[PDB]
């Protein structure tokens, strides 16, 4: 976990996702911004219902991809998430890390879409509202057919999801459509004798790849 | 051994009825018109929801039923209209007669008119579901790829006006077929509230 | 006999079809094939002739007013002579080309154009201008600094009165919402036009458009170009 | 690559619809008849005319629409007159029984009638345009050349008189095959004035 | 010509026939396939997930 | 260029145009009508709108092929046409000087076809009225599908086209139907300060491989 | 059976076809040909008689 002039000093460095089997390559203009962006922390507590990221509208105001992202117009990426959520030995709880292809979110008991400000959050990114759904009428249970992890805090703290490039097209709009979502249900809530339980979560996000044309 | 049954090509590749609508027949303008989509019926929606992305030729089956409010044997155009070309308004305005739309002409007695429409999208595939906005500004609808559109589908009676009056019922009936299929996602579990989009009401 | 069935389809007329039909005269022998010259055998071949661009897109321009971009003392020393939209499909400097009119025959077109800019004026008329060319959904340039610092070209036109401009590979249809935007090429006057006291002080630039050999037209149409009197 | 749509062969091998006419049926005296151009529409029309020469096989397919003003079944005669045969004036002429000329005898009830008229011309291509002029003195009509007359389409109802009175439409669609093309033109910009020439308003 | 004659079954429209029909747009070139990750080519590779 | 009793002794003898890259070729009665036939001089001006000649009617009075045409019946020829627009190095302007097969000519704000007047000119050939459509309907901007050649006075002064036989039939009848018309068109037009500026332009067209039938 | 499908020009009499059609008298056989003088195979044989 080191790219660019970011780096990651972890400990335990647990086994990573390819999703679908797939790392990502070049497509046969390309250091700068293949390197880790941290977001901003998350706090878990016992009333979370989950967190969402949409790729690459949670790196499109950050940095040398931020940058790039807003002066050409077609982009090819994949990406390196790592999540890490440290804790102690007393705290329980399970997250289901899942990387989403294409999730078009619905709202919930309404025939309106969503519109633009609450599908594109940026570096917030956004807060579930029925996670047992996934917020798109569906469902949380058969969640695990995407390219996903979890985080048992008794067992592990970290989780790695290599997503390669997910799009019908051979580049696309980054300012337009996002093609993976990084989702963080507590599927098992926190838990340990003090109720103001309060673990945080960190995600870093390396576009890993990067492509780009029209400058 | 028996996986050849639950293939992509099997589980997909059956005929069912994507459009069924009735028009009259006096002095939709009375004609057909169909914007060839898949989320018309939700037993075929939910089916192609289990997927992100899908390619596969279209195989339209049009079958036509004629009532007279002794039936008629009539003429009937289909005509093709992809994302590029212009619908008609009317059941005679010109577009009826393009040289470049795929026109079928059938009868009322003949076994039902049968096309295949090929891959239309510009991409590799139908992104069945897309997080994105189709407007380059914040006035875009959320969840509509302008790339995916098939066309519509324009159906009208060739014939001019006759002294009865009656409903013609059209059957659409698609089968696609080559079809790959890619990402598989969760079964949609609460019921549709649009066609334009997921919401759901619980 | 055969025992046959008959299948869906059967007995229709689809006007896309390819069957061998009946010879209404068989026995009758046409008159033989003799070379004529400039035969065409795909349309891409029509579309890669370079053909005159309206560059003068300003309103009130008529006929051949349209044809030519003049430069004179009236144009500064850094001002915008005229900016060309890249929409093929759209009412601009595009449209009444042979890259413009086939092209609105098919509905998806991509390849890479250029752009042959022909300096008209006297042998001694000389200056620069400042081709540039800005990438799709970039905005177009309102100042000669800002069209320095993107693609372009620094014409001299003192003794070298041709400029190719090659416009990248688009794939043009991959960029709607209705045609979008393609790009602009725009030009600045760099310095002003030195004319002798001889010469017209009034000179012009006539522009072109042809695709290159990786153009590519696919999806036909109708033409909206075309909208009797005078057999029966 | 690509390069195997803008073929002129598959550029102009469209069948379009080169006539509609109806005609009524009582005691063109009440038959079908066209001259083979390709002038009629101004969509076809501007498309040959990119080109100076052309030299295809038409391919004519004739769809009979019928309306009674209970539709009868009818035997149509469609005949080919080339240029230097006799076309007929009248339903009843007798030059309907020409052992020579091309005739083909359909019914409504069947699939259209489709027949391929050769290459016609006495030159090796058709002239699109002609800077010339047909007649040997100064009264010859300008754009006219006597080489590249295709022939006329003669189309009448077989049957004899009958109680009912019905309108016929004949649609004929033509669609060029084995299409060479020489030397290509500017499209034309302004609306035409004529199919006699190539006038222009403004 | 060729003596034919026509079985039971003929004209139908049985939704479960496998028969090549005719192309609505021949010479058109579709979209090429590109590699995108996660094919499906069978539903049970749907089910083996936990 | 130098044929028969005939010579241009010009001098910048630039590159020539085969027309869709043909050589006239005699066809598998034949000194006498190969020579340069230079017409009279055109005055360009600064209002000019262009001129054009149809072959081989500007040649049918003329010379020995005019002589051969109203002998003959059946003719068939190519065309060396040399275009040459002798001007200062204070001129501007740009000429298309464009070859035309089968220019059916077309009348203005009319349905009447233009007359057998209108059309046969001769040796003086016309002036086009609308040269933006060509006198027929469709654009000058396109004419550079046809063969042509530009005159831009800065670079060039000369042009020249060669011509094959542009027929559907094997021979033609010389009287009746014209099959090229050459075509001057000035593009950019003429400039120098003092308004009344009258650049000549000068055509010579020299039939090649003339073939006649029916004395 | 075969799974076929009429086309355009399905049961059309064209006055110029050249199709096999069925004998009426099948299993009769003709007078054979005997050699008569003149046989004509082209009509630009009476044409270039003057």
């Amino acid at each position: 976990l080191k790219l660019g002039n970011s780096a990651i000093v972890t400990q335990e460095a647990a086994n990573y996702c390819c999703a679908y089997g797939e790392w990502p390559n070049y497509l046969p203009t390309q250091t700068a911004t293949d390197r880790f962006y941290t977001l901003k922390s998350v706090k878990w507590e016992t009333g979370s219902t989950g967190w969402w990221w949409k790729l690459p509208d949670a790196l499109n105001n950050i940095g040398m991809f931020g940058q790039n992202v807003q002066h050409h117009y077609l982009y090819r990426s994949g990406f390196l998430i790592h999540v890490q959520c440290n804790a102690t030995k007393f705290h329980q709880g399970a997250l289901l890390v899942v990387a989403i292809p294409e999730h078009q979110r619905g709202a919930h008991n309404t025939n309106t879409s969503p519109g633009f400000d609450d599908i594109m959050k940026g570096e917030e990114g956004g807060t579930f509202n029925h996670p047992y759904v996934l917020d798109d009428g569906t469902s949380l249970a058969c969640a695990t057919i995407f390219p996903h992890q979890w985080i048992n805090l008794r067992t592990n703290n970290s989780a790695t999801i290599v997503l390669p490039w997910m799009n019908a097209a051979p580049m696309d709009f980054p300012l337009r459509h996002n093609q993976w979502t990084l989702a963080i249900i507590p599927v098992v809530p926190l838990g340990t004798r003090t109720t103001s339980s309060m673990v945080p979560i960190t995600v870093s996000i390396a576009p890993m790849c990067c492509e780009f044309n029209g400058l | 051994h028996g996986v050849s049954e639950t293939l992509v090509e099997n589980f997909l590749s059956r005929a069912a009825l994507v459009s069924k609508r009735s028009f009259e027949y006096k002095d939709d303008k009375n004609f057909f018109k169909w914007t060839i989509n898949t989320r018309s019926f939700v037993q075929l929606r939910r089916k192609l929801e289990l997927f992100t992305y899908l390619r596969f030729d279209a195989e339209i089956t049009i079958l036509t039923t004629v009532a007279v409010n002794g039936l008629p044997d009539l003429t009937l155009q289909a005509m093709f209209v992809p994302t590029g070309a212009l619908t008609p308004e009317k059941q005679d305005s010109f577009h009826w007669q393009s040289g470049s739309n795929a026109s079928v002409f059938f009868k009322i007695s003949d076994p039902p008119a049968r096309i295949t429409i090929p891959f239309m999208c510009i991409n590799s595939a139908y992104s069945v579901f897309y997080d994105g906005f189709a407007g380059f500004e914040k006035n875009g609808l959320y969840g509509i790829n302008p790339a995916d559109t098939i066309g519509n589908l324009c159906v009208r009676i060739v014939n001019e006006h006759q002294p009865v009056g009656f409903t013609v019922t059209v059957r659409v009936y698609m089968k696609p077929k080559h079809i790959k299929a890619w990402a598989p996602r969760p079964p949609r579990t609460l019921p549709y509230m649009s066609i334009a989009n997921a919401n759901y009401k619980g | 006999g055969v025992p046959t069935y008959l299948l869906p389809g059967s007995g229709q007329f689809l006007t896309t079809d390819d069957h061998s039909s009946a010879p209404a005269l068989p026995c009758f022998n046409p008159t033989p094939e003799m070379h004529i010259p400039g035969q065409v055998r795909n349309m891409l071949e029509v579309v890669q002739v370079e053909s005159m661009m309206e560059i003068n897109n300003t309103e009130s321009a008529v006929g051949m007013e349209r044809l030519k971009v003049d430069i004179s003392a009236l144009t500064d020393v850094d001002q915008l002579l005229f900016n060309i939209p890249l929409d093929i499909q759209l009412d601009g400097p595009l449209r009444n080309t042979l890259v413009g009119n086939i092209s609105r025959y098919y509905t998806h077109w991509s390849g890479s154009l250029e752009m042959t800019f022909m300096f008209c004026g006297s042998f001694m008329a000389a200056g620069k201008l400042i081709l540039c060319y800005t990438p799709p959904g970039g905005s177009c340039p309102t100042t000669r600094e800002t069209a320095m610092l993107g693609t372009h070209i620094v014409w001299d036109f003192g003794l070298q009165s041709s400029v190719t401009l090659i416009i990248p590979w688009i794939s043009g249809s991959h960029y709607r919402m209705t045609n979008a935007n393609v790009g602009y090429v725009t030009c600045f006057m760099q310095t002003n036009l030195i004319v002798p006291s001889e010469s017209s002080d009034t000179c012009s630039l006539i522009g072109f458009i042809a695709a290159k050999d990786d153009f590519s037209l696919r999806l036909m149409r109708d033409s909206p170009d075309i909208g009797l009197h005078a057999a029966y």
